[PDB]
């Protein structure tokens, strides 16, 4: 079969203080040869992804000496031991024993680390205008939110689209904008959110 | 020093081809089968395929999703390598990357911003978000390609503003909704580059 | 798959190979990455002040060894008597001293006289050579400020001015921070403004080469990606020579006599050495010459010797030994070592027997054994980096000098074996298939023993292109003081007078890029190099002869100011394009960006001259559609070739439709936008004229206020005596006629529309019509004044509007560059072709304010490339801060060895209440607070002290600054601030305060 | 007794006196031997 | 460190069976492949096998001239490799190493001297070697087993003391010849630690 590789994919880092991405694969990629067959890369926030541990704990040249490998084929764990601003963006988990590999799996998105955010939602009924333009776009707005596990449902569904930004640098909260791309009539027919922000469910409409 | 730079992006249709070249400079090119991969918008990489080295001899293995479509080559005494891309599809909107490696992706290109989209250049339909009664914005929906620019009072205010990432819609259309936080009266500037349509934006409750 | 695990477990072993491969040359760079030594300064016994006067006394056999010092009031007297047991008595009857140590420029730097004169003659010596060693490297010794560069000096305690508890009279505060090697690599770090550790080594004899193995290692490692290595032992007292006398030690007639049967003991003398260190990865990646490479230095203790002072064998064998080791080398690889020599005649035998055993051991060739101090006499902890450079020169000349004083070879020492050659005579050392190496000992008196290892410079410079160029790049130099202004003239003429064929473009960008700009320049773009040495000949002098001279203190930022019409000439355009890729690039641009909307293709009608554009009915670009355009091209582009030199803006301010060009360069129009923008208010400009025209007149506009009328009212104020007015022909031809014979001189300017009135709302209509909203306003690149509101805006402001108002109100050009000057700018450059109304703005310096600075491109009829490299001549010479790695970005030109910087050296040694009357107020507090600032300054010479200079550069550092505050608030009796000095940097700011704090 | 992690040197550069302290020459000292030494400024918990 | 120490020399008679161990310490002893190579004395060095790893199957690869008489075994959690040496005749006197690879010899252990010979303990006969009429020297023929030491003078003479290394006759006995070389009367005294046989030579000629 195929190794399913899985990892913490939403892991909050706070600079200065050591992090620690892991590993777990299904199969074994502990080879005969002694050597594991995982690999780390690092994707860097709209860069070229970078290779940082081949061979599950060697580590490859240029990569700092804060990157470090430690565990075994099946668990393993990659920890920086110093996470500055730039270690951040999305480590992947990579195998290498079996190639033909498709993805380089989810990725752990990584994110610096602060205390959570309220989520400030604002529901923005679309411009008139708009409605005489041939379209509708209520937009409901999620400024200054960390963590990013926020979703925005559309009641009283489905044609709603997505715009996260990445993390900013003096807030360090992200900002979502739910996008009702919508047609002439069905706007004579509300947003709210889940963040762990808050608890309750928050519904301000149109 | 080694780098692996790449061109060949640009726009097409579904249903056209395209070239990608990968200009290896500092390492012996026929050594290592090289990849090429592929980052779909703000999701995670792919592999595309890989061809392996001349030395090695093999073959060409490539994805399940572009077999009979995509094929890859490569030349030492010319030292390129080739993405071949034929019959595109809205699938290949993508900034595809050549690694070189087959198993160890060590180092990467840039990126090429390769898209395929059924879209023609126009000029951004700038439609403003009236606060409630508060946040200030405005959208920026059906405008095609990226690149695009907005800044509020033409650039003066940038404490609180968050233009939001591109949005692509089933249309092959762009939509960005940039948007302000601050109690108050302001301005948006859109200039869509390749149609060089700026339009302004004076938006009230 | 993936050729299971031959494609993989191989794909690992190329990155796990090729890793070891970077992770092993990483070790070979922490431990073996062989350090540069980009320049050499020396002061060193003799005449010697240059690492090439020193090839003159090395090369042609000369000792230095002459005298002891009459300069520095050593009595001379008791140092000799009979009685060799004499307490205070020499035993040396000479040496080579330096006689030049007692002289040193203080107000080169930021010392006070005063502090100067505390200041030790080691470290005074020794900022002297941190800036040659800079100069000498092609690096700005000012470009190295808040840098990593560790400096390294070697020196030692010594005793030069009065014991400390005594203190002194002027010389108090300042007695510790001059008899301290502390600061002496302190103060060189903290002139230059060096950020890298700056440490002082005391090992006395071994001082210079331990410190030079510091250095080295900070580049190893990284710490500093440059250091000054260097040791200096200038002796102000004959304490030194009366107590290594009181041992014996001393030879009687101070002369090293290094590995000779006449060694009667070790002599002495007084020197100087630097060396600035890179990594040659560094180096040569900078572009820094690479004169020879320290590839490794190894320091070591004698341990328990026959006493503190008597030298052990087998540990300087130890160090010859682990500095080889270190270097990757073997005894074999050495050609010449440069060993200590100290002259004594038990450490020569004992020195030669650790040469004979780390090299002659095992020779293939005769080791070419020499010492610089046969030459020179024991330099201390000079002794080290004067052999660095001494092996450095000898490999820069393919000559290996002679040891003064080695005729005689020790009987001491076992020759026999012949694997040591001492050096009597100049042994060729050429070039060759092996690397020329070289090793330099010092052996110090603590017992600390250091061996260097300097192989010659890798021999990749060769590979350099050649080229030729219209480009007269200005040879642009500057000092600190008129006189060092006209010394540093006279030492280039001198170098290229009898340093002769040195191409001019070489000799201006070493020149350039490579002496740092200070407080008097003069700059002059020579066609030759006898126009050059006749303007060199004249700057020596004083004379300003085809050169542009400056005192420009406090001046980094230009402004570029755009004069409107005036050079109808417009025939000086087509040179500057026929000559400037970038000018024949520029303007074939905004051309291209005209041409859409206005037909005119500026140039072909730019070749036609006014002498071929007076024919068809036609004057020197009189059609305001046809000039207008073309006016744009030019400015635009003149305001492009001057940004293509390395001149960018810090304001903006045009006069008429120089708004046009402050919206295209500044960032706030494209070449498109403005070009069609002038293209447009052109058209509609041109369907007025018949009947309006504008009148520049020095005219009082307090007068002509009145005069507003007869449709003739002010279009701009351009200046005090400078006044654009503008209407139609009631007024127009009779104040010619009723002006004229008072002295009065109305230049009716040549135009046929009237712009800044209310005649150009006659077509605002049109001119709304035919601008369009296309030209959007964008927040550009540069700060810009409004000749509308006359006010410092924003640059989104510049719409169709903006060029109606612009052309409906008063310009007020002489209040926004009088706002320019008090808003923190004072350079302007008239982006023109012809600078029309440059004493104008002179004129608003000299009513107000200080006097700026009228910097032009090309004149009437003067628009060649060297009328351009005048242009950049008298820019850099006013203040402008001209980029010269632009200017010379690419012209063929390659770094060239320069006289350094001219030290005016003045003498200093240290031997152990007004009821407001009038203005006449004001100039006699300003005497005041001159007098009482060259009284805590130590100025004795109270005469001058630069009144354009800071309170920071004088050297009035808290003492100074302090007792100065006292002093006035004693004389004037008032209250200043504690940080007054740093309120008023300036004694022109500190006077014009006190003198304001009346009541 | 103790490990000495990782030193620096930096001279205070152009200050506004030669005994005058710079305050941007301490942070980078502060941080050379911070970035040698291999740790942040979290770790070290007092300073002499 | 990785210390590949080994045990297990000796003397015996063609025809019997001797253990050789392999003490790793400092690796992982289950990863590598290793081997034994063979130095018979003075010449070339011989590989007699390696056994794989145990996830490389274990399978053990012996030489030509040695194959169906020795076998090699390898065990972790004791930690020791074994070259098991049956059947021994005239060849295997000689330094048996044991090195960390299979194609990749590495830290090579030590050396065990292991010797088949057929002779017995027996002491020297010292014949001298008077001179021409020059060098003076002495024979220390059919001796048996090495160790030996020839001193001159009683170790008082040690410049111009060649103690040529020892001799294999076809019979299994050993044959060292001591010579100095000095112009004169000189004493050699050989002594055969395994059977302390002590023998003293004056020589003349």
């Amino acid at each position: 079969d195929v190794v399913m590789t899985q990892s913490p994919l939403s892991l909050p880092v706070t600079p200065g203080e050591p992090a620690s991405i892991s590993c777990r694969s299904s199969q074994s990629l502990l080879h005969s040869n002694g050597y594991n067959y995982l690999d780390w890369y690092l994707q860097k926030p709209g860069q070229s992804p970078q290779l940082l541990i081949y061979l599950g704990s060697n580590r490859a040249s240029g990569v700092p000496d804060r990157f470090s490998g430690s565990g075994s084929g099946t668990d393993f764990t990659l920890k920086i031991s110093r996470v500055e601003a730039e270690d951040v963006g999305v480590y992947y988990c990579m195998q290498s024993l079996q190639t033909p590999r498709l993805t380089f799996g989810p990725g752990t998105k990584v994110d610096i680390k602060r205390t959570v955010a309220a989520p400030s939602v604002f529901i923005f009924p679309p411009s008139d205008e708009q409605l005489k333009s041939g379209t509708a776009s209520v937009v409901c707005l999620l400024n200054n939110f960390y963590p990013r596990g926020a979703k925005v449902q559309w009641k009283v569904s489905g044609n709603s689209q997505e715009s996260v930004t990445e993390q900013d640098s003096k807030d360090s909260t992200y900002s979502l904008s739910s996008t009702l791309t919508l047609s002439k009539a069905d706007y004579e027919k509300a947003c709210e959110v889940t963040h762990q922000g808050l608890s309750s469910p928050v519904t301000k409409s149109f | 020093e080694v780098q692996l730079v790449q061109s060949g992006g640009g726009l097409v249709q579904p249903g056209r081809s395209l070239r990608l070249s990968c200009t290896a400079s500092g390492f012996t090119f026929g050594d290592y089968a090289m990849s090429w991969v592929r980052q779909a918008p703000g999701k995670g990489l792919e592999w595309v395929g890989f061809i392996r080295s001349k030395a090695y001899g093999g073959t060409t293995e490539y994805a399940a999703s572009v077999k009979g479509r995509f094929t890859i080559s490569r030349d030492d005494s010319k030292s390129i390598a080739y993405l071949q891309m034929n019959s595109l599809k809205t699938e290949d909107t993508a900034v595809y990357y050549c690694t070189r490696g087959g198993t160890l992706f060590d180092y990467w290109g840039q990126g090429t911003l390769v898209t395929v989209s059924s879209a023609s250049t126009k000029g951004p339909s700038v439609f403003p978000l009236a606060p409630s009664s508060a946040a200030l914005g405005c959208l920026v929906k059906d405008y095609f390609p990226e690149p695009v620019t907005v800044s509020w009072n033409s650039g003066a205010l940038t404490s609180g503003v968050h233009t939001f990432p591109a949005v692509l819609q089933s249309s092959g259309l762009y939509s960005l909704s940039s948007v302000v936080t601050v109690p108050s009266t302001y301005i948006c500037n859109v200039n869509h580059k390749p149609s060089n349509t700026k339009v302004d934006k004076k938006v009230e409750p | 798959m993936a050729s299971t695990d031959s494609e993989k477990v191989a794909e690992y072993l190329r990155r796990a190979t090729l890793d070891l491969r970077a992770a092993r040359q990483r070790i070979r760079e922490l431990e073996g990455e062989p350090v540069a030594v980009v320049a050499m300064a020396c002061r060193l016994p003799g005449g010697v002040s240059t690492p090439e006067e020193f090839w003159e006394l090395l090369s042609e056999g000369r000792d230095a060894v002459a005298g002891l010092p009459t300069d520095r009031g050593w009595d001379l007297d008791s140092l000799f008597h009979p009685d060799p047991t004499r307490s205070g008595t020499a035993h040396q009857r000479g040496g080579g001293f330096l006689t030049e140590a007692t002289a040193f420029d203080p107000a080169f730097f930021g010392m006070s006289p005063r502090e100067a004169l505390a200041v030790d003659p080691q470290q005074r010596l020794m900022l002297e050579l941190s800036w040659e060693v800079l100069e000498r490297a092609g690096i700005p010794p000012t470009s190295l400020q808040a840098s990593p560069t560790g400096v390294f000096v070697g020196l030692i305690p010594q005793e030069y001015g009065p014991r400390l508890a005594e203190g002194g009279e002027g010389v108090e505060g300042y007695l510790m921070t001059g008899t301290t090697t502390s600061v002496a690599s302190g103060r060189i770090a903290y002139t230059l403004g060096l950020e890298g550790p700056a440490i002082s080594v005391d090992t006395a004899c071994s001082s210079s080469l331990v410190a030079v193995h510091l250095a080295c290692q900070s580049l190893r490692r990284g710490e500093s990606s440059l250091a000054m290595a260097g040791g200096v032992t200038v002796m102000p007292t004959p304490g030194m020579l009366v107590d290594f006398s009181r041992m014996n030690s001393l030879a009687p007639d101070g002369r090293c006599k290094a590995f000779s049967a006449g060694a009667n003991g070790f002599g002495m003398a007084e020197g100087a050495g630097m060396l600035l260190l890179e990594r040659l990865s560094d180096a040569r990646r900078n572009g820094h010459p690479v004169l020879a490479v320290l590839r490794g230095t190894a320091v070591n203790s004698d341990g328990a010797s026959n006493g503190l002072s008597a030298p052990n064998g087998r540990a300087q064998v130890r160090v010859i030994q682990q500095a080889l080791a270190e270097s990757g080398l073997g005894p074999a690889d050495i050609d010449a070592v440069e060993a200590h020599g100290t002259g004594t005649r038990l450490g020569d035998p004992i020195e030669a027997r650790a040469l004979f055993e780390a090299y002659g051991r095992d020779r293939e060739q005769p080791l070419h054994l020499g010492s610089v101090k046969s030459n020179l006499g024991h330099t201390q902890a000079a002794a080290g980096v004067a052999g660095v450079i001494k092996m450095v020169l000898a490999m820069r000349a393919g000559t290996l000098p002679r040891t003064l004083h080695a005729s005689e070879r020790s009987k001491e020492i076992d020759w026999s074996s012949g694997a040591i050659s001492l050096l009597d005579e100049p042994e060729p050392w050429p070039a060759g298939a092996r690397p020329r190496r070289a090793g330099v000992s010092s052996f110090g008196i603590s017992g600390t023993n250091a061996h260097a290892i300097i192989e010659e410079a890798p021999q990749v410079v060769e590979g350099e292109r050649v080229e030729a160029g219209d480009v007269v790049a200005p040879w642009v130099l500057s000092a600190s003081s008129a006189e060092g202004l006209r010394a540093q003239a006279a030492r280039l003429a001198a170098h290229l007078r009898e340093h002769p064929g040195q191409d001019p473009r070489d000799i201006a960008y070493s020149l350039a890029t490579g002496r740092a700009a200070l407080p008097h320049r003069a700059a002059f773009a020579p066609v030759d190099e006898s126009a050059a040495l006749r303007v060199l000949d004249g700057l020596a002098t004083g004379n300003a002869d085809g050169a542009a001279v400056g005192t420009s203190r406090a001046q980094q930022r230009a402004v570029f100011v755009f004069p409107g019409q005036g050079w109808q000439w417009a025939g000086m355009a087509v040179d500057l394009l026929d000559t400037s890729p970038v000018f024949a690039a520029a303007l074939r641009e905004c051309a291209d960006a005209l041409e859409p909307h206005l037909d005119f293709e500026v140039i072909p009608f730019l070749r036609a001259e006014a002498a071929r554009r007076e024919q068809d009915a036609a004057l020197s670009t009189e059609r305001v559609d046809v000039v207008q355009p073309v006016m744009f091209a030019v400015m635009v582009s003149l305001a492009s070739m001057w940004r293509a030199h390395g001149v960018e803006p810090a304001a903006v301010i045009g006069h008429s439709q120089g708004e046009i060009a402050a919206a295209c360069v500044a960032g706030a129009l494209s070449l498109d936008d403005a070009a069609r923008v002038v293209a447009l208010r052109s058209r509609v400009i041109a369907t007025m004229p018949g009947n309006k025209g504008m009148a520049s007149i020095a005219a009082p506009a307090g007068e002509v206020r009145a005069r507003i009328g007869d449709r003739v009212e002010i279009a701009a104020v351009n200046g005090p005596r400078s006044v654009v007015v503008a209407g139609d022909s009631d007024e127009l031809d009779r104040l010619v006629a009723s002006c004229t014979t008072e002295c009065i001189r109305a230049k009716r300017l040549a135009v046929d529309y009237a712009s800044h009135s209310s005649h150009v709302e006659t077509i605002r209509d049109a001119l709304h019509a035919e601008l369009g909203e296309d030209f959007h306003p964008l927040p550009g690149f540069v700060p810009f004044f409004s000749t509308v509101t006359g006010r410092w805006t924003q640059p989104d402001e510049l719409d169709a509007g903006y060029w109606y108002r612009n052309l409906r109100r008063t310009v007020r050009f002489a209040d926004a560059v009088r706002a320019l000057a008090e808003q923190g700018y004072r350079t302007f450059l008239e982006v023109s072709a012809h600078p029309i109304l440059t004493a104008a703005i002179e004129e608003i310096g000299d009513g107000s304010g200080a006097d700026l600075s009228a910097i032009h491109s090309l004149r009437r009829g003067d628009g060649s490339l060297a009328d351009f490299g005048e242009a950049l001549s008298r820019a850099f010479a006013a203040g402008v801060a001209v980029d010269w790695e632009s200017v010379h970005l690419g012209t063929g030109a390659r770094r060239v060895p320069l006289p350094t910087y001219p030290f005016q050296r003045e003498r200093v040694w240290l031997e152990p209440l007004a009821s407001l009357p009038a203005p006449e107020r004001e100039k006699a507090l300003f005497e005041l607070v001159r007098s009482h600032a060259a009284a805590v300054l130590g100025h004795a010479s109270a005469e001058r002290v630069p009144a354009d200079q800071a309170f920071a550069e004088l050297g009035v550092d808290s003492l100074s600054a302090l007792e100065l505050r006292n002093r006035l608030g004693a004389a004037t009796g008032v209250r200043l601030p504690t940080t007054t000095v740093f309120d008023h940097p300036d004694v022109r700011t500190l006077a014009a305060h006190l003198t304001s704090e009346l009541g």
